[PDB]
RNA sequence: GACUCUGGCAUGCUAUUCUUAGAGGGACAAGUGGCGUUCAG
């Protein structure tokens, strides 16, 4: 946000952030992430400032939009909570998704079936996805990372302070990132709400799949 | 026939990238030897610094492989240093040549006294360190020549440095650390910041960013 | 003579196992849905793929030689009501203080819960 | 008399007690116990299988997510609940049951959640464990239809909605005393006591809260008014860089991060059983330890071993010559 | 760099770091040249211009690349104050 | 030569039906009848 009244955080976004629990960070704290916290509460939980989260999300969306080829953005998730969302993010944008195992040597070993050369890297979790951070360090790739309070900031350029442990928070962050990228490009109107609701981006958890197929 | 794998190799194969310095401008990794083969070509000469035969240990036994230390160099321009251990000596030599082609770095050249003509010497006194081996390069007046041990003389002659005073420290008997320390000193010649390079850098568009429309089709 | 290439074989097996539903019997419809589906370099490879898949859909629909559609049906599930749209949401007093400092103090869905 | 899998695990032969025995296939076929499948082919066959209706499983889920138990429930659990719902609706009149249940009432105490109350062998100031009582200690033991559920969530939802359920004891139960885990960041309650990360926000923040549900349908839960429970002492510490590979162990910050597979060998995880009929023929009184395997050299340990070591705060001082794994 | 006659006697001029003013090396493969988009001030849609920041590999190693990019974004008006 | 590239026809786009040279189409055994382990051919 360049102090633009269009790009400010609205009431519905704040309600979504409170509903998922993005303000509820981790319990540990990395010293480089202390700039993005609000206060330490009594029982130990670190509160994530939502305005800084909005500003870093806008910075990340601006970085993604500035990549001309939409396939040059690589979006990787290793753990389950981000997986579907990453695939859904591809359906929003066209960026190249890696869900599941990230094979080492993807960005460095040129003679491979899964060798690919991106231009911008977007990472669900810097703690879980350390290997693509190392490869991006080797092959000159800037990094977007959805960082929590206890998240190392080695080889990341834009750290988005948010809760990334819960499935709802991860899905919400990916959905608002996709919505902001599509609004920034201009393919969807900023005034009307997006027709894709954020519940499309959440983890399925097959026992809950059984419970939901039961109630049909 | 060369069939490139990387996007950089695809651009080098076509006429999108005209010079090697552009690839050195954005510090992109050169992962193919054919890029250096295409840009420099016949101007690259090779000089095998050393062949050491060594006995590889295996449960089958002590079997011999040869280790090649090769310094490749484009005169008044570039050097590369390659180390390769292999079964046959020719295979080790060509592997070291390939690994030295992948490590081609530019060297900055300056003047000792007043700036007349082409640069001939190292711009400022620099240092390269490798395993207790210290190599120090000092600017020299024109016409002096390289005053060094034979291996750094080889490297500085292939760098196009016409003249340079040298001082070494440590166990210089081992050739690998000595050559790598000289190579590191050559890299820090250009990595050094001087009052000449004080202008704010205007950012030219990246080669992947400029020719992304051509790279959509491939 | 003429023989089919192995890359065409594996790509057509992928197309058959992935999206057999939208594929049909006409050559040009199969070709256009094939160029719609996958990442595709060349025209001649596309046409070889289309011809081979058309011939093998002439084959397999006479006789043999479901999980992925159910998987993608589970993948694009959309609820009638968003789970984020809750009537009353719990809020911390410190989180409420942060919201007041960030100027969103006029919310209606928040309920402040004290640590008992 | 709807039999849940908890009665089958406990060898509850209450087939003579009831007559309307109704069970699900997926509450009996998933059991990996050999003795249960052995006695299943021996037990008299008067139990019968019945399927619930989609409307009734829909309604059961509809008020179960208003009770706040829906993440704790399972699919076959909902099958059992709605089967009992359909049976009591089709036999007995439906006016007995009430929907949209009562609110919670909060009454905290000074007692710790780790106070050892309601343990049979434990006694403060007489409570003895007699062989006349070893058959008696099951739970808080207090006409035609009922349930044989052992999970607290099933009892909770069935008693909030209003069905009289029972236990391995023949008499119907009256009160439900248990513990739940509550997040103190998001205030979401889970009936699964085994888990350590909450389902909503995912932090390592679940804490124990005691719950008592009366036979009326009124629930009251006790918090602990103790500063030791909500204390941020051993929580912030410097973390190592994340290591990869086959051997790296991570500090376990999320519930579903991919750990490398580091299992124990079969000889390393054999525990000696002493009441076997052929134990006395053993040359050694004990199962021999495993030192030969690669897992022994890597110091691979069980998940149970080293539990109080994790409870120490990392910002402390250990013994000089000891190393924490 | 430039001789007395006036010719630029140098192979190429290297880029410098946007935060710590250090020269990016030829094989500094952790170095980053990132483009951040500019938008119209009335609609918030992508304009076509972008601001470019270069970060050396050492700052990316130290974890200070995020703070440096944020500081440059506040300086260039991309990120609002507070 | 079961390797790589590629032509015939464009009244289509580009500075354009007669000359140009970049791109985009068009051809893939595609369809028909027989011989065929009824599938490879
Ligand atoms: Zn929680």
């Amino acid at each position: 946000s360049g102090a633009l009244d269009v790009l400010q955080m609205k009431e519905e976004d704040v309600l979504k952030f409170l509903a998922a629990g993005t303000h509820l960070g981790g319990t540990n704290l990395d010293f480089q992430m202390e700039q993005y916290i609000y206060k330490r509460k009594s029982d130990g939980i670190y509160i994530i400032n939502l305005k800084r989260t909005w500003e870093k999300l806008l910075l990340a969306a601006r970085a993604i939009v500035a990549i001309e080829n939409p396939a040059d953005v690589s979006v990787i998730s290793s753990r389950n909570t981000g997986q579907r969302a990453v695939l859904k993010f591809a359906a929003a944008t066209g960026a190249t998704p890696i869900a599941g195992r990230f094979t080492p040597g993807t960005f460095t070993n040129q003679i491979q079936a899964a060798f690919r050369e991106p231009r911008l890297l977007v990472v669900t979790d810097p703690r879980a996805d350390h290997q693509p951070l190392t490869e991006a360090s080797y092959v000159n790739l800037p990094t977007i990372a959805l960082c929590n309070t206890d998240s190392p900031l080695r080889y990341v350029d834009i750290a988005i302070p948010c809760n990334n442990k819960g499935a709802h928070s991860v899905g919400l962050m990916w959905w608002m990132l996709a919505r902001e990228v599509l609004r920034m490009r201009g393919t969807i109107s900023r005034e009307h709400p997006w027709e894709v609701m954020p519940d499309l981006y959440f983890y399925r958890d097959p026992e809950e799949i059984e419970k939901e197929e039961q109630a049909a | 026939e060369w069939m490139p794998v990387t996007k950089l190799g695809r651009l080098v194969k076509d006429m999108k990238i005209k010079s090697l310095e552009e690839i050195y401008l954005f510090s992109l990794p050169i992962k193919e030897s054919e890029i250096i083969d295409f840009f420099l070509g016949a101007s690259l000469k090779d000089e095998v610094l050393k062949i050491m035969p060594v006995q590889k240990q295996t449960r089958a036994g002590q079997r011999t492989r040869f280790k090649a230390f090769v310094a490749i160099g484009d005169y008044n321009g570039h050097v590369g240093l390659g180390v390769k251990c292999s079964k046959e000596v020719a295979t080790a030599i060509r592997g070291a040549i390939i690994l030295a082609k992948l490590s081609i770095v530019p060297v900055r050249r300056g003047y000792w006294g007043n700036k007349i003509g082409k640069p001939h010497t190292v711009p400022c006194k620099v240092t390269g360190r490798c395993g207790s081996v210290l190599v120090r390069l000092i600017p020299a007046p024109r016409g002096t020549g390289i005053v060094s041990a034979p291996v750094p003389k080889k490297l500085l002659m292939m760098a196009g440095i016409d003249d340079c005073y040298t001082s070494a420290r440590g166990c210089t008997a081992t050739l690998g650390n000595f050559a790598k320390a000289t190579f590191d000193a050559i890299s820090k010649t250009y990595s050094y910041l001087t009052p000449d390079l004080w202008k704010e850098t205007v950012f030219t568009k990246s080669p992947y960013q400029e020719f992304t429309d051509h790279l959509v089709k491939t | 003579g003429r023989v089919r290439t192995k890359t065409v074989k594996k790509a057509a097996r992928v197309i058959i196992e992935k999206y057999y539903t939208r594929l049909g019997n006409d050559f040009h419809t199969n070709k256009r849905v094939c160029e719609e589906i996958a990442i595709i370099p060349s025209k001649k490879l596309r046409n070889k793929i289309a011809g081979y898949v058309t011939h093998l859909m002439k084959r397999i629909q006479r006789g043999p030689v479901l999980q992925e559609e159910e998987r993608e049906r589970r993948d694009n599930y959309v609820p009638e009501v968003s789970a984020l749209d809750q009537e009353i949401i719990e809020v911390d007093p410190d989180t409420k203080e942060m919201l007041k400092l960030l100027d969103f103090g006029s919310l209606s869905n928040l309920q402040v819960t004290q640590p008992t | 008399v709807v039999a849940d899998a908890g009665a089958f695990l406990r060898h509850a032969a209450l087939q003579d007690i009831g007559k309307n025995i109704y069970t699900i296939r997926e509450v009996v076929t998933e059991i990996r116990d050999k003795a249960t499948r052995r006695r299943l082919a021996v037990l008299p066959y008067e139990l019968r299988f019945k399927e619930p209706l989609p409307e009734y499983v829909r309604l059961v889920t509809e008020f179960s997510k208003k009770t706040g138990d829906y993440p704790s429930l399972s699919a076959t659990d909902i099958q059992v609940l709605a089967l009992t719902y359909q049976l009591e609706a089709e036999f007995v009149g439906v006016s007995h049951l009430k929907q949209e249940p009562q609110k919670v009432k909060v009454s905290s105490s000074i007692q710790h959640p780790e106070t050892p109350l309601h343990i049979s062998g434990f006694h403060l100031p007489g409570g003895w464990i007699t062989p006349s009582n070893i058959k008696q200690i099951q739970q808080e033991l207090e006409v035609r239809v009922g349930c044989l559920t052992t999970d607290f969530a099933m009892q909770n939802v069935l008693l909030q909605m209003g069905l009289h359920v029972l236990a391995v004891n023949g008499m119907l139960i009256r009160e439900a005393r248990s513990y739940i885990l509550r997040c103190h960041g998001c205030f979401k309650t889970t009936s699964d006591m085994s888990r350590v990360f909450c389902s909503h926000c995912g932090n390592k923040t679940l804490k124990k809260v005691s719950v008592t549900v009366s036979d009326d349908g009124t629930l009251h839960m006790h918090f602990s008014r103790n500063p030791k429970v909500l204390n941020p002492r051993g929580l912030r510490y410097s973390l190592p860089t994340p290591k990869g590979g086959k051997y790296a162990i991570n500090p376990h910050l999320t519930e579903d991060q991919r750990f490398p597979q580091l299992r124990l060998s079969q000889k390393a995880r054999q525990k000696t059983n002493v009441f076997a009929p052929d134990y006395i023929a053993g040359v050694s009184p004990f199962v021999e330890n495993d030192i030969s395997s690669r897992s022994a050299t890597l110091q691979v340990r069980d998940s149970t071993l080293g539990a109080g070591r994790r409870r120490l705060n990392p910002n402390a001082s250990r013994k000089k010559f000891v190393k924490k794994r | 760099m430039q001789n007395d006659a006036g010719e630029f006697v140098d192979l190429y001029v290297p880029r410098k770091c946007s935060a710590s003013n250090r020269i990016i090396g030829a094989k500094d493969h952790a170095s980053i040249q990132m483009n951040v988009a500019e938008v119209d001030k009335v609609t918030g849609r992508f304009n076509g211009q972008f601001k470019t920041y270069a970060i050396c590999g050492a700052i990316r190693r130290m974890g200070e690349s995020d703070d440096s990019i944020l500081r440059l974004a506040k300086a260039d008006g991309i990120v609002s104050k507070n």
